[PDB]
């Protein structure tokens, strides 16, 4: 059962690189298009950009850990290509996840009414909020680094695997964002659900639910497997392939979430199936 | 417009004294203002300098770490913090206002000034005339010298030209070179290129007899010169 | 009597379309067909100026050729340094819809106006730091659309009641009132001697005025929509046109009639602020496509697009030594370009 | 009408020339001052702050 | 760069900071437009919020600041000053029920109902008021109430049919208003009728700006 679990598993994590490959690539490559064509375009559009470059670098480094894992496995097999490859997968990962924590800033900010004075002194300065968020965050890289890092020393001084560690603690450094974007996320909802029923007690006579609902959709479908991530793992074959496809799965699939919720980007897809619709 | 100073008298050597001067009339707020001593048997010093905003402060050497100089926007005052006094420092403190934008007139307004006694590199100018003898109706040259090339890039001479009546605050005169200061009569006339400077009074009246003190903007500590007498 | 009055006005409306036509016996396309055409005239962006939050309504130069003014809907008036890009003053008003302002020949006083339907004068020269309001003009019942200083104490004033206005700012009073305009007066300009000035309004006419009498001179009726921009030729015996129509048009005044129409078909859009270039060779333009074209004056040619702005360009002025022009358009940026 | 019909009577007595000395004019106004219009002819460094 | 130039840049700079902090306390002011015709009830709207040009009323609720601006006092032509309000938050629109017959000033007009769909299509349908949504008070409801039973609405639209009751009549005359636009799914109208001596207009329009506020906030997220 396990050869059939593992090539399951290949094929998954080929359809995996294939959507986010042509999803970011699409989103970056439509940013790329406006940039040039004129067009000047909005911060929201510059933060979605960043996130583009960064999960398609993400998502190629993987594929290249996948493909230097089946063909000439010797080099795969070394530690110091370990110690690199997971070094440079939370580098870029820590990036990849606090711009899309920082985007949910940008919208909880931006959207959400609140008449607090801490809160408008965020919301004059949005675009200084995200980027200091970006620059202040970095400690919890640093702090990352060196928790991996020294996991992997002590790891290769018993030895002379321990993957369950590695898996433990990026998981917990994927989650203090995760969190994050979850209470901005529901104080969004709360705001918009008390302005509707302010909007229906004094005034009668008078919001996009697709981007929402989409969305939600995504934060339940993705936490019950990355919750089941922690059963094979935590409290206990295919674990490297697996483990590649979970990673693979935020990137890939969040950027065609955040596709189905931008007018440009929405409307760039809409075209392009015109195009296809009438080139046949 | 009044700049008055409060402060003065017999500090002894080590000591410590605070100099205050009120500010009524203008817009305190948007004016850079300046300190000038003058010892009693010697021209004008420089001394401190704070900006519109306090985000520029400047000291002359003499005076670098044991002056203090501060603000107070809201309550119209400056302040001159001072510690371990020497016998030096014995001068009448002057305040002088300043403001900065193109074409403005620095050191327009200067302070009636507090005595104060104590008991017990730099563009040199240069005034090589002192105590000429003078006669109502005629024409006075006074002659002014740099050591450095004042023309500046943007083609700006900053020379200033200042007039001590006796027993009298100094009063501005000219203040980028041929710029007629507000309130002088159009008979002072300045000319000059880079080193040589001239200052020429066309029908001199009782009313000009002072001593003439030149002084450069170009770059800090603001050096002056040793001022040129006018007698009858 | 009202039809024989009407009878005697067309009659004299014909006697004088038969005396201009009368001289009309060669056009200025025919005569400048020889000269050689300007060529290539292109500029670029020396400076960019930002501060403002709101649309940028008018600015105007000094005669020092760097102080610039500009006038905005934040309720500001930023006095600019043009050569090293700093902010001399920045002046708040009390009414923050501005359509117009000016700057004196002897730089001491600016002035502002629009909505309020107050013409007011302020001082830059004081013993104190600050600028105060020097005089506030009162009396034009429609909004105050241009404003242009004669001297120290007289400043000349075109309103949205079809009047224009000659003020003393020390009195404080109307001087001289001009009246025959039948639709709101747009834009003024005044003569290098400062003895006439032409006024642009939205009845599609510009009548030439005398400042000393108080009478209509002559009046140009070409246009098919609203004069929004004027200027004089540097001559003094020239100005052009600029309105709705996607058309500049050029007037001489002793021939009393139209000489040279500035229009290409690709240009549907209204045209905003007109002004020459020091010997009135380039004519420049400001549209509503969200940039200025450079037109030839003696032969209708565009020799260069200026296109930097990212909204419609609202107002342009060329300096006195002709050494750069500053367009400013309502995404609140001033460029100055050479 | 009257003050109309005074206007338009003031406007037709007026001493008009020729238009094609009008334009000489310009032309001439042109010629004399091509060499002094920076935006014409450009200058090689002589812009002081550009 | 000399000490006089550098102190220049520095006073600058000072400026700029100024004009930033202005701007940060202007942030959260929102600013709207009066418009209506002659006796509409524009005074009896600006007495329930609180040659001379603007006239410029403030008021707070909630947390907002308001600035209205009536442009009654401008008899000149509307389209070469209308641009200057392109960045309102809102347009208050003030139309009178009581115009059954209601002749105007001029006395051949036909009604002032019609005149105010004529400054409603001149409006809503603006190139420069293409985003911009439009509060619509129908007041005088009293002299409607009172009126409705003695003149039928067919007086004034000879397009009626129907029942010349209260409500009836006031939804129709509020729905030939609000299909008057044709850029329905960008612009909203917020429709309320008044009745000269209610004291919740106040709370509509800071309902409605609050909608209004998020819709911009949502549309520049790109949310929609
Ligand atoms: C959302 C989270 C929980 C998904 C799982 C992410 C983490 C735990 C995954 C994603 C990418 C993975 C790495 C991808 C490739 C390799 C190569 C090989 O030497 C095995 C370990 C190593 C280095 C993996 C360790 C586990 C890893 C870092
Ligand atoms: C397409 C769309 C619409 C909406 C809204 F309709 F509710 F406004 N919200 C989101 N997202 C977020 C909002 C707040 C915080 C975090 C996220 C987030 N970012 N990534 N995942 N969730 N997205």
């Amino acid at each position: 059962m396990g050869g059939v679990i593992k090539s399951i598993f290949t094929f998954v994590l080929i359809v995996e690189f294939i959507i986010g490959n042509l999803g970011n690539s699409f989103i970056a490559l439509v940013n790329c298009i406006d940039w040039v064509k004129g067009r000047k375009i909005s911060s929201v559009d510059r933060i979605l950009t960043a996130l583009a470059i960064s999960r398609i670098s993400l998502v190629w480094l993987i594929f290249g850990s996948w493909c230097v894992s089946v063909f000439f496995p010797a080099l795969f097999a070394t530690e110091k290509m370990f110690r690199m490859l997971t070094n440079i997968w939370t580098v870029i990962n820590h990036f990849s996840v606090w711009l899309a924590t920082g985007l949910g800033t940008f919208y909880f900010l931006k959207i959400a009414n609140f008449s607090n004075s801490i809160f408008l002194y965020l919301k004059w300065r949005v675009k200084k909020v995200v980027l200091v968020l970006l620059l202040v965050t970095s400690v919890f890289l640093f702090l990352n680094i060196a928790l991996i890092n020294i996991h992997i020393n002590a790891s290769i001084n018993g030895y002379r695997r321990f993957s369950s560690l590695i898996v433990l603690t990026s998981t917990v450094f994927i989650f203090i964002p995760f969190t994050l974007s979850l209470a901005m996320f529901l104080l969004l909802i709360f705001s918009m659900w008390k302005h509707r029923k302010k909007m229906q007690h004094t005034v009668k006579i008078s919001r996009a639910h697709r981007g929402v609902k989409s969305v939600i959709t995504f934060f339940l479908l993705y936490a019950i497997f990355s919750l089941s991530f922690f059963i094979s793992v935590w409290t206990s074959e295919n674990l490297i392939i697996l483990s590649q496809v979970m990673g693979m799965a935020y990137p890939s699939c969040h950027s065609c979430v955040l596709i189905l919720g931008n007018k440009k980007l929405r409307q760039a897809s809409l075209s392009v199936l015109l195009w296809l619709r009438y080139m046949f | 417009v009044q700049l008055v100073e409060s402060g003065g008298g017999l500090v002894q050597p080590g000591g410590s004294r605070k100099l205050s001067c009120s500010a009524s009339g203008f817009a305190f707020s948007s004016f850079g203002m300046h300190w000038v001593r003058q010892a009693p048997e010697k021209g004008l010093e420089w001394v401190a300098y704070i900006s519109s905003g306090s985000g520029t402060i400047y000291y002359a050497d003499t005076v670098k770490g044991r002056f203090t100089i501060s603000r107070d926007d809201p309550k119209n005052t400056l302040f001159l913090q001072m510690t371990s006094l020497r016998s030096e420092d014995t001068a009448m403190y002057y305040c002088v206002r300043s403001i900065y934008y193109y074409g403005s007139s620095p050191f327009d307004f200067w302070g009636q000034g507090t005595t104060l006694t104590v008991s017990s590199s730099d563009i040199v100018m240069t005034q090589a005339t002192s105590s000429v003898p003078v006669t109502p109706g005629e024409s006075v040259s006074i002659s002014c010298r740099s050591s450095k090339s004042l023309l500046h890039s943007n083609g700006n001479t900053y020379l200033y030209w200042f007039l001590q009546r006796p027993g009298q605050s100094p009063q501005l005169l000219i203040y980028r070179m041929s710029n007629l200061a507000s309130g002088v009569p159009d008979r002072f006339s300045g000319s000059g290129s880079g080193t040589a400077f001239t200052l020429t009074i066309s029908r001199l009246e009782a009313e000009d007899v002072g001593v003439y003190y030149c002084m450069q903007h170009l770059e800090y500590p603001l050096t002056f010169g040793a001022g040129t007498k006018l007698e009858l | 009597e009202l039809d024989q009055l009407r009878q005697e006005a067309e009659q004299l409306k014909n006697q004088i379309r038969d005396a201009r036509k009368a001289c009309a016996d060669a056009t200025l396309s025919q005569i400048t067909n020889n000269i050689d055409p300007v060529g290539r005239i292109q500029m670029r962006t020396r400076r960019t100026l930002r501060g403002h939050l709101a649309k940028i309504y008018a600015m105007h130069w000094g005669t020092d050729s760097r102080l610039l003014v500009s006038a905005s809907q934040d309720g500001k008036l930023i006095i600019w340094d043009s050569y090293t890009t700093n902010k001399v003053h920045a002046i708040p008003l009390r009414s923050s819809w501005v359509m117009t302002c000016a700057y004196a020949p002897s730089g001491n006083y600016v002035a502002c106006g629009g909505l309020d339907n107050i013409c007011s004068i302020y001082n830059l020269k004081t013993r104190e730091g600050n600028v105060r309001v020097s005089r506030e003009l009162a009396g034009h019942t429609g909004y105050l659309s241009c404003c242009r200083f004669l001297d120290d104490n007289q400043i000349v004033t075109s309103s949205g009641d079809t009047t224009c206005a000659l003020w003393d700012i020390e009195t404080g009073q109307q001087t001289t009132t001009f009246t025959g305009h039948t639709g709101d007066v747009m834009s003024l300009s005044l003569a290098p001697d400062t003895r006439l000035f032409v006024s642009g309004a939205c009845d599609a006419s510009a009548k030439l005025w005398d400042v000393r009498e108080g009478m209509c001179r002559q009046t140009f009726t070409g246009h098919e929509s609203d004069i929004n921009a004027i200027c004089f030729f540097p001559n003094g015996n020239a100005f052009a046109t600029g309105s709705d129509d996607a058309t500049c048009r050029l007037f001489d005044l002793r021939a009393d009639q139209e000489l040279m129409t500035y229009s290409h078909d690709n240009i549907i859009c209204g045209i905003t602020s007109v002004s020459f270039s020091k010997s009135g060779r380039l004519l420049l333009a400001g549209y509503d496509d969200f940039n200025c074209n450079v037109w030839d004056a003696l032969k209708a040619d565009r020799a260069g697009v200026l296109a930097g702005h990212d909204n419609r360009v609202s107002c342009l002025g060329v300096t006195d030594d002709g050494m750069a022009v500053a367009t400013g358009s309502w995404d609140s940026f001033l460029k100055i370009w050479n | 009408a009257r003050k109309l019909v005074e206007q338009l009577k003031m406007e037709a007595n007026i001493d008009r020339i020729k238009v094609s000395k009008a334009a000489a004019d310009l032309m001439a106004y042109c010629e004399a001052h091509a060499k002094e219009d920076p935006l014409l002819t450009p200058v090689p460094a002589s812009e002081n702050p550009f | 760069v000399s000490a006089e130039d550098k102190a220049a840049a520095e006073r600058s700079k000072m400026i700029d900071k100024n004009l930033r902090e202005d701007a940060e306390r202007d942030a959260r002011t929102v600013k709207l437009l009066l418009l209506g015709a002659g006796e509409s009830g524009k005074a009896t709207i600006v007495k329930q919020q609180m040659t001379t040009g603007i006239i410029e009323t403030q008021f707070s609720f909630k947390d907002l600041h308001f600035r209205m601006f009536d442009v009654g006092a401008q008899r000149s032509e509307r389209k070469k000053w209308i641009h200057c309000f392109e960045g309102v938050t809102c347009i208050i629109f003030c139309a009178a029920l009581s115009a059954y017959d209601m002749v105007l000033v001029e006395d051949e007009e036909v009604n002032r109902m019609h005149a105010s769909l004529k400054l409603f299509d001149s409006i809503c349908n603006h190139k420069y008021f293409s985003d911009t949504s439009i509060v619509l008070f129908l007041n005088k409801k009293d002299i409607f109430q009172e009126k409705v039973t003695k003149v039928h609405l067919s007086i004034c639209f000879p397009e009626y049919t129907g029942p010349n009751t209260f409500e009836d009549a006031g939804n129709y005359i509020k729905n030939q208003f609000l299909d008057l636009n044709l850029k329905k799914e960008d612009k909203e109208i917020y429709s309320h009728m008044t009745c000269s001596t209610d004291t919740q207009n106040v709370k509509f329009v800071f309902d409605a700006v609050t909608d209004i506020i998020i819709k911009e906030n949502l549309k520049d997220c790109g949310l929609f």
